């Protein structure tokens, strides 16, 4: 089977500048298993990110949870990139921190 | 409550790159608490969890051996589905198997269970009586026919009725801290615009545990279920869980709405608005 | 505890 992943970026505590917090991405209801996915801080990739909370679904699907560590500030900008077979090209999705 | 000990396992081929990739995770309840992955350099079975470290050396020595031996069991199934459904060898395919026991609040055995997929559908599974398997297709049907004459049913219930349960109590009681424990919600809700004289409220619960949690929005008493879009629940980096529930209501009347939210760590429900 | 041994399909 194949299935698009379902991407979601958000923060464990809401944002506020100065303050340490953690950033999410969790990547879910995907397959075949095999993908790339990175977190970036203004378009560069974060280093020593942790990869954790794999599981699948009654139908199957994957899940996979990706976080790291951050302090936000007023105008850095942080993201998601992916890369699986379902989809022609990678796919960023940023943190919206207003949603 | 009831609590649960799973296991998720995963084998994927890769012609052309090497031996297939395995991995194993461990669950007590949504708490991911053990790990194995053939990727690392050493691979070995690891905890996830900081109560594990009650364990000792002998208790990873020994997951770690039968990791690697399940590694080799899984990439023999691999070629020999190949066979079983007259496939090449150059393409990728996936095995997944859930295996897991689950208790009452006593620590008794309720239920139990392991089933498996090829390349995401339904192979084969062990039935609620955990004495026969059923099949999904005529290969399945051929392993079921394998494991009947072996015995595979039986040993698998041993496990279930004895090492299962009798492991997931340790757990519960070396990890009291972190498995027993509640985290109350703690929600709020976000305002967005939107074209024709719309608005969308979303009403956020954040840092709770454990995962199981209901978020309704209401208008007038009654509840809106079906015009309510949301995501799963999911984990937020650090041991707790968040959701959010939204719904399109008409510029000028957001007071109208009221977000509900039910959760263990809340003695009264939530009621929130805009 | 994890499962000890996965009957081959
Ligand atoms: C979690 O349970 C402990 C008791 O168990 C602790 O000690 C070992 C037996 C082992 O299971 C270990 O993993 C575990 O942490 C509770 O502590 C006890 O609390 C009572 C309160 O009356 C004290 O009298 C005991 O001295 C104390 N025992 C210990 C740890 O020395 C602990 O309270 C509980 N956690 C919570 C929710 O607070
Ligand atoms: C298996 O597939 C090959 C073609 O890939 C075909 O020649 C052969 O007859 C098939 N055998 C069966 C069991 O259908």
């Amino acid at each position: 089977i194949q299935k698009t992943p379902q991407i979601q970026v958000y923060s464990r505590h809401p944002p506020e500048n100065g303050k340490p917090n953690i950033l999410n991405c969790y990547v879910t209801q995907f397959h075949p298993p095999h993908i790339e996915i990175q977190m970036l801080k203004n378009g560069k990739k974060i280093p020593k990110v942790e990869m954790s909370d794999m599981s699948f679904s009654k139908d199957w699907s994957f899940y996979i949870l990706a976080h790291t560590e951050f302090t936000p500030t007023e105008t850095d900008t942080y993201a998601c990139r992916v890369k699986h077979d379902s989809m022609a090209e990678p796919k960023t999705v940023y943190w919206d921190r207003d949603m | 409550g009831p609590h649960s000990l799973r296991y998720f396992v995963t084998a994927v081929s890769r012609p052309g790159l090497g031996e297939p990739r395995y991995m194993e995770v461990g669950y007590v309840d949504d708490t991911e608490f053990v790990r194995f992955d053939s990727d690392a350099e050493n691979p070995r079975y690891e905890p996830r969890a900081r109560w594990m470290e009650q364990e000792g050396p002998e208790y990873w020595e020994r997951e770690t051996q039968k990791a690697k031996g399940n590694e080799q069991s899984f990439r023999v199934d691999l070629r020999t589905l190949l066979g079983y459904y007259n496939q090449s060898k150059g393409g990728s395919h996936t095995i997944q198997v859930i295996s897991g026991c689950e208790v009452g609040s006593d620590g008794r055995l309720l239920r139990g269970y392991q089933q498996y997929a090829y390349d995401g559908c339904d192979y084969i599974a062990l039935n609620e009586d955990l004495k026969t398997w059923t099949a999904a297709d005529m290969a399945a049907l051929i392993t079921k026919h394998k494991w009947e004459q072996a015995g595979a049913a039986e040993y698998y219930r041993a496990y279930l009725e004895g090492t299962c349960v009798e492991w997931l109590r340790r757990y519960l009681k070396n990890g009291n801290a972190t498995l027993l424990r509640t985290d109350s919600p703690k929600a709020h809700v976000t305002h967005h615009s939107r074209p024709e004289d719309k608005v969308t409220l979303r009403c956020w619960a954040l840092g709770f545990y454990p995962a199981d949690i209901t978020l309704t929005w209401q208008l007038n008493g009654e509840e809106l279920i079906q015009d309510m879009e949301l995501v799963e629940t999911r984990p937020a980096g650090d041991g707790t869980f968040q959701k959010w529930a939204s719904v399109v209501v008409p510029l000028g009347k957001e007071q109208y709405y009221t977000c509900h939210v039910y959760h263990q760590g809340l003695p009264e429900p939530l009621t929130l608005r805009w | 505890f994890a499962p000890g041994n996965y009957p081959a399909l």
